[PDB]
């Protein structure tokens, strides 16, 4: 398991920019941090 | 404070020559054009130097070849005459023209003039259709077809004992295998209507130096010098401002330049007289503001001038005058002078101060101990974190393009050198911002009475 | 048109050369007063005749300046052809004064002219201060105060022997940095593959239009050049600086105070320092303290009678063979083991070493 | 061994720089720190950390009375620390990231002769044989060019690699001086705690 | 006819292989003689044999 | 870890044309088409709509 | 002190040539030697490909004048070869050859 991280993006930008990759481009658990949007981490 | 800007520049208005008288030798056109030129086989060698040039033909007459091995502003060259003149002259197909060139290497190029690189001189292979060709046939030109190839450049190929490819010797006979070591031309003026004879005669000048041999007429108007001048004398122009050869020289060494090629190699060909080539002042600039607030009013710092003008070290004050007396330093210029806004009104600089000097007596027996106290509280700020930015690299580099992909790849995935490093910047700011204030485990609270013995923190 | 490239170049090498002076100044310029030796020269038997300013030259540089100036090192004179040297901020003369102003407070004014007030005392009387901070007691400079001045005089003019029999660190930097530059203004000769290495050579064969790829070989040739050296120098400018760094704090500790590092100004126990200036750099004479001529005793770790032990104030127990001594640290003098200069602690019972003996008592001779 | 690459070995081989640490382990405990500052002497080590004791507050006596609890304590932590160098492969960071580097840098070199730099093929032989002197010659320069400023930006990165790797040199020559040869009163220079011997 | 770029880059990459020398002499050179452990090896409790 | 991969891009969603109201022809005629013309003394660049 | 000055590598003693085979045995052979030639209208063709061709000839046997027309290497081939062939069969007059 990964938690993909982006720089310059926020919760809605994201999707729209094989199938795996469909996995992150919603994603069911998405936080917004400073550094960016990290996918596939849960904050606690 | 102080700033800086566009610098201090000077032009040169004079490039008078003197020297000019380059002869007569016109062997130029003798190459250019004469007899019936040899075959592609056999070269000529031919050689120009001390010659007037006489740069009045290619863009004259038509037809021709074109250059590709000069420098800049081409017109009749002049200016730098080069140095050698390797007027090399046969006959070809006429066809090829390509052939005899920088690059397009096919059949031609087996022991032919290779053209290495340079080739000062280019081609001037124009028509000549009434001349070296007859009804007859008019063979005279017989050339090889091919001999073991790539016979170098320089190499002109006149020999025998023809390759005869084969798995058995030549044995000197021209039958089954055993072709000739010639190709006749066989053409006349009938057939070969894209295959007619054509006068080509290349020549190399190996320029190495604009003042040398094999010049130009020019304008011996005078000689001119201490004035940070560019005249133009022979190929060189010079650069900056001449001024007295005191170095000894020998007859058989004209040229000067000791690491940059500086143009200590004007021997002076019209009066024997070595010159040194050096640029004058380039100058400096800065401008001391108290700034738009105050008054509009500047005082103008350079770099080097030997000059209300202050000599300064740093170069020459405008607008502020020095004070016997020295102040603070307000406006770091260099060199220990600051300038200020101090009493009407102007700009000043001054000499920069340390601080008031003080002594303390004593004598074998002596000390001075404080009687009273008094607590002081002072801040010290201290940068910790900076708001991190997160820069991706493609959009900003390339947008939504269909190249996009393609041609950011081409030099491989430099971005991963240059995103992964911009994260760890944005990480390290807050681990910095963590251990500075989350030094304790635990956190407190003062009580709600406040009484500390009198002692006030409400503040 | 090939852009502001090295409209930052500049700005490079100038913020280099503007730094330079900060280096000389945070390094020197640890004093806001020139303090001058007084004109009798009584030190209590100290010759520093040989590290103060001799009025009889008029450059005004002690002999040990002197002799380096002398040590250190075309090189100077490159037709000026897009270079030149910027002359440092402070001369030498104020290189000079500046250090002349720290040997007259350290000399006169010992340390304390560092934090506040210049107070001065008799050298033979700062030198006992010095001496009390490495655990020798003051005692100890006052019965050898001649030798230790006939001991700091040779060993002081035995520097210049070693200087004129050297300054490698501060000849390195001159000759690295004048070869780095040497290199940058040699390879303008290179072709970088175009038909000749020289402008004006060039420029009145082609078509201008048709000239700038020529023209252009050789503008992405020597720009690299400029760049490497830039890029190069400022990387090097680093490393004097963390060596700059390192002159401040050993001219601020070292010399303005004793210092307690084991190995930091000098080979053994730190007492003064004197800087002197050299070329693009600084000399430390390190005057430093290290024993000699020891011998070897029999120690216990507390002496123990009646019942009661007995430990040392500030020194180690030692045995002269049948008698208990109580000595300092470092220097060897021994003492009649007295409860005045030991303490007691414990019952004796649970130490290991105690070793019985007996301690005067004062009082027996009040009651006779 | 590639080409126009080679490696030279350090100055002092490993068994002879064991011969500089077994001297320096040698006279530490049979003279203390009197070797570093003169001439070595016999001050038996039972009694030297009395010395080492005495030098940070502790009086001596803490020393004898507790000489049983302080050696064992010492065996102890000393066979303790064969483990942790051992338990996990991160011990010894530092030593590897600098050799990994070095290597890692050194194989972009020699891999970057791979690359075409904008001419027809990355081998000078074969340009020969299909481009003309002239062709061949002014299509190798994109070649050079492209080789010396890949060469280039290694020696570089050497110059930048070795400045800062030679900080570490000039701190562990001068921790050694200090930690080895005399006690530091430095708060934090020889580990946590005050500072007893290394 | 490129210049002296090929030698710059030799010089000043020795400067680092020699650099390394002076690096390890300056940190195990620090006796001006050899110490050698005595064969009995009783130092009150403490083991250095590790 | 954390380490870096790529960076993802977005691609535009369309294009439209737009150009004003006038139109001409003169397809190598009104402006290429024989046009007698005078000796090379009077080469007078004459103006064409 | 130590100075390095240059180097001094081994050079390649010498090249080894041959080929590796692959794809090869040509039936090109039977086509100049054979049987039942046809005539000159009639046109006949004999496509080679998946082979070594093996051109040789030119300077193997007996006669077989050439035909001047050749690029790198004349008369050798080897280096090009042009991935087809054209077996014509036909029988000039014999007086016609340059025609
Ligand atoms: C080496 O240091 C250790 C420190 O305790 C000791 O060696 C131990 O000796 C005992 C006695 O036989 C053994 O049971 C242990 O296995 C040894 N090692 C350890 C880690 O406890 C001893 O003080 C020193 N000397 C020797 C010869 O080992
Ligand atoms: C080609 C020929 O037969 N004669 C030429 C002539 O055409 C040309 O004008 C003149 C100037 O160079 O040189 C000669
Ligand atoms: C300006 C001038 O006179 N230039 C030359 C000069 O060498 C001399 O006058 C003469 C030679 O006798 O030829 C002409
Ligand atoms: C980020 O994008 C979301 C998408 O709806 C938006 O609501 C939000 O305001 C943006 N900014 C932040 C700081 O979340
Ligand atoms: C301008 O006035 C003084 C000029 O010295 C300056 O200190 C102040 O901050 C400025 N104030 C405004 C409102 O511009
Ligand atoms: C500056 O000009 C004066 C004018 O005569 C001259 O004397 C002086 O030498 C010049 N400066 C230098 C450094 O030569
Ligand atoms: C500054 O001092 C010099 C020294 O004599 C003197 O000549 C000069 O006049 C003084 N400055 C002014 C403004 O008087
Ligand atoms: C406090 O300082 C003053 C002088 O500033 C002195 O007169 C006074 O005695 C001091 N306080 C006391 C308690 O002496
Ligand atoms: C004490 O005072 C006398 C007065 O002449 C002087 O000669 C002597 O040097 C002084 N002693 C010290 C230690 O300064
Ligand atoms: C111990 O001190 C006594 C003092 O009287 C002296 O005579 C004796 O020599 C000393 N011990 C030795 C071993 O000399
Ligand atoms: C020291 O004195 C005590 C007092 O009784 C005695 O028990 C002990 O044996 C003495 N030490 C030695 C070494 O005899
Ligand atoms: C001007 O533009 C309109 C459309 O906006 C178009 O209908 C009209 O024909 C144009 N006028 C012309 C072509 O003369
Ligand atoms: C036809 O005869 C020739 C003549 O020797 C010989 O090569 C072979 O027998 C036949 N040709 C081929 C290609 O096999």
């Amino acid at each position: 398991q990964v938690a993909v991280l982006y720089q310059d993006v926020n919760c809605t930008e994201v999707p729209v920019a094989t199938p795996t990759w469909r996995v992150y481009s919603t994603g069911s658990n998405v936080f917004q941090t400073r550094a960016g949007c990290l996918i596939g981490a849960e904050h606690v | 404070g102080i700033y800086q800007t566009s610098n201090f520049r000077v032009q040169p208005t004079e490039s008078i020559v003197r020297f000019p008288n380059i002869t007569n030798l016109c062997p130029f056109g003798e190459v250019f054009n004469a007899t019936r030129f040899a075959s592609v086989y056999a070269w000529n060698r031919k050689r120009i130097s001390n010659c007037v040039a006489d740069y009045s033909v290619l863009y004259n007459s038509a037809s021709f070849s074109t250059f590709k091995c000069y420098g800049v502003s081409p017109t009749k060259l002049n200016d730098l005459c080069f140095t050698n003149v390797y007027a090399d002259s046969f006959v070809i197909r006429g066809d090829e023209v390509r052939q005899i060139a920088p690059g397009q290497t096919g059949k031609i190029a087996d022991y032919n003039y290779k053209l290495p690189d340079d080739f000062t001189g280019c081609v001037i292979a124009w028509n000549s259709n009434n001349l070296d060709s007859k009804v007859g046939g008019n063979y005279n030109y017989l050339y090889r077809l091919f001999r073991k190839s790539n016979l170098k450049p320089f190499e002109r190929d006149i020999s025998t004992e023809i390759y005869q490819a084969g798995s058995t010797p030549c044995n000197g006979v021209e039958g089954f295998n055993c072709y000739f070591p010639l190709q006749s031309y066989g053409f006349q003026p009938t057939n070969g209507v894209g295959y007619q004879p054509y006068r080509v005669v290349v020549l190399s000048f190996e320029l190495l130096h604009a003042p040398a041999t094999v010049c130009g007429p020019k304008k011996s108007t005078n000689l001119v010098k201490n004035k940070c001048v560019n005249f133009n004398f022979n190929g060189l122009t010079g650069t900056g401002v001449l001024t007295e050869s005191n170095k000894k020289f020998l007859p058989f060494q004209q040229f000067g330049r000791d690491i940059a090629d500086t143009t200590d190699a004007v021997r002076d060909p019209q009066t024997l007289e070595i010159l040194d080539i050096t640029p004058c002042s380039f100058g400096g600039v800065s401008v001391i503001t108290p700034g738009t607030n105050t008054s509009n009013q500047v005082a103008v710092l350079y770099q080097d001038v030997n000059c209300n003008v202050f000599q300064t070290r740093a170069g020459c004050l405008i607008g502020a005058e020095h004070v016997n007396n020295s102040y603070e330093c307000d406006i770091p210029i260099g060199a220990g002078i600051c300038a200020s806004y101090q009493t009407s009104q102007s700009i000043i600089a001054y000499t920069m101060s340390l601080g008031a000097e003080n002594s303390v007596a004593y004598s074998n027996n002596s000390i001075a101990i404080p009687t009273n106290f008094t607590i002081s509280v002072t801040t010290e700020i201290l940068p910790v974190s900076m708001t991190k930015t997160s820069v991706d690299c493609t959009m900003y580099i390339c947008g939504d393009s269909t190249e996009c992909s393609n041609l950011l790849l081409q030099y491989g995935s430099f971005c991963t050198q240059l995103n992964r490093a911009l994260t760890g910047i944005a990480v390290e700011q807050d681990k910095n911002t963590q251990e500075v204030f989350a030094q304790v485990k635990q956190i407190y609270k003062t009580p709600p009475i406040k009484d500390f013995g009198g002692f006030n923190f409400s503040q | 048109q090939y852009g502001s490239f090295c409209t930052q170049l500049n700005r490079a090498l100038t913020g280099i050369a503007v730094e330079q002076d900060k280096n000389t100044q945070e390094v020197f310029a640890q004093v806001k007063q020139i303090y001058k030796t007084p004109p009798i020269k009584d030190f209590g038997g100290f010759n520093f005749s040989q590290i103060l300013p001799d009025p009889s030259k008029p450059s005004k540089r002690s002999p040990i300046e002197d002799l380096l100036f002398n040590k250190v090192t075309l090189i100077c004179a490159q037709k000026f052809n897009g270079l030149t040297v910027l002359p440092p901020l402070l001369t030498d003369e104020m290189i000079a004064q500046y250090t002349s102003a720290l040997l007259a407070g350290t000399i006169t004014s010992g340390w304390t002219f560092g934090a506040g007030p210049a107070l001065q005392i008799p050298f033979p009387m700062q030198m006992a201060y010095r001496f009390n901070g490495i655990g020798v007691t003051q005692n100890v400079l006052y019965e050898n105060q001649k030798l230790i001045a006939n001991q700091f005089n040779s060993a002081i003019g035995k520097i210049q022997d070693s200087l004129s029999s050297a300054l490698g660190k501060l000849q390195d930097v001159v000759n690295q940095n004048a070869q780095a530059l040497n290199t940058l203004v040699k390879q303008l000769s290179s072709n970088f593959g175009a038909i000749s290495s020289v402008l004006n050579d060039i420029l009145s064969r082609l078509d201008p239009p048709e000239a700038e790829v020529q023209i252009d070989r050789l503008i992405t040739g020597r720009l690299q050049s400029l760049q490497t050296y830039v890029t190069q120098q400022l990387i090097r400018a680093a490393e004097i600086r963390a060596s700059a760094n390192l002159a401040a704090t050993k001219m601020s500790e070292c010399v303005l105070g004793q210092s307690k590092r084991v190995d930091f100004c000098g080979k053994g126990y730190h007492l003064m320092s004197f800087p002197q200036s050299a070329p693009h750099g600084v000399v430390f004479l390190h005057v430093t303290y290290v024993p000699a001529q020891e011998k070897n005793f029999t120690t216990a770790p507390a002496i123990c009678h009646d019942g009661k032990a007995h430990f040392p104030r500030e020194g180690v127990f030692v045995s002269n063979g049948t008698h208990w001594f109580v000595t300092q640290r470092n220097f060897y003098e021994p003492q009649i083991i007295t409860t005045d200069n030991t303490f007691v602690s414990g019952n004796c019972d649970v130490v290991i070493g105690i070793v019985n003996n007996t301690v005067y008592d004062p009082l027996q001779p009040e009651l006779d | 061994k590639f080409n126009g690459l080679t490696v030279l070995p350090p100055l002092l081989t490993d068994e002879m720089i064991a011969q500089y640490t077994s001297a320096l382990l040698a006279g530490t405990i049979t003279s203390g720190w009197t070797f570093g500052a003169g001439p070595a002497l016999q001050i038996p080590f039972p009694m030297q950390m009395a010395y080492r004791f005495n030098g940070i507050g502790v009086t001596q006596n803490v020393l004898y009375e507790n000489q049983k609890l302080i050696a064992n304590q010492f065996n102890s932590a000393i066979g303790k620390i064969q483990d942790s160098l051992s338990s996990t492969p991160s011990a010894l960071g530092k030593l590897q990231d600098v050799v990994n580097q070095n290597a890692q840098a050194l194989n972009t070199l020699v891999k970057q002769l791979s690359s075409n730099f904008g001419a027809i093929s990355s081998v000078l032989n074969d340009i020969l044989s299909r481009l003309d002197p002239p062709e061949a010659e002014v299509q190798i320069d994109r070649l050079i060019t492209g080789r010396l400023q890949s060469l280039q930006t290694y020696v570089t990165q050497q110059l930048i690699r070795a400045a800062e790797i030679r900080a570490s040199a000039n701190l562990a020559a001068t921790k050694m001086s200090e930690c080895v040869l005399g006690q530091s009163k430095r708060v934090d220079f020889c580990g946590k705690g005050y500072h007893l011997m290394s």
